[PDB]
């Protein structure tokens, strides 16, 4: 919050034009999926690749 | 091959009997045709046959037992 002031030379001015209270927001959300997919013959892959690592 | 088979099926129309040389040629052609198309299926493992510890079985390598004829279950259509 931020405020602004007034410049007057009198003190018994208890009734005047005051400030205002405005509340803001900053909204965060989720994005799209990060997906990588492979299709392949698992037997041919496992011919020479242990544990698919 | 097809020509000799058709000739053997058609001689009876004119009532002419074949000859040993024609029969041998037809046999050789049919044998070559059959040779060019051979399947000789290789039998697969039973399904309850265990897989030894040498084939390291894990979630991402192989299951404890050899895969078989059983179709994978969809989850809907539970009964066949």
């Amino acid at each position: 919050h931020q405020f602004s002031s007034l410049r007057t030379p009198t003190g018994d001015i208890s009734g005047q034009n005051k400030n205002n209270l405005i509340s803001g927001k900053a909204t965060g959300r989720v994005g799209n999926y990060i997906t990588v997919a492979v299709e392949y013959q698992q037997l041919e892959e496992a011919i020479k690749l242990n544990q698919l690592e | 091959a097809v020509g000799y088979q058709l000739l053997l099926r058609m001689l009876s129309d004119y009532s002419l009997e074949p000859t040993p040389q024609v029969l041998s040629n037809a046999q050789r052609s049919y044998d070559a045709l059959m040779t060019d198309t051979l399947v000789v299926p290789s039998m697969r493992r039973r399904g309850d046959f265990p897989v030894g510890q040498g084939n390291k079985y894990d979630v991402f390598t192989s299951d404890r037992y050899y895969p078989g004829d059983l179709p994978l279950i969809d989850g809907d259509i539970p009964n066949a």
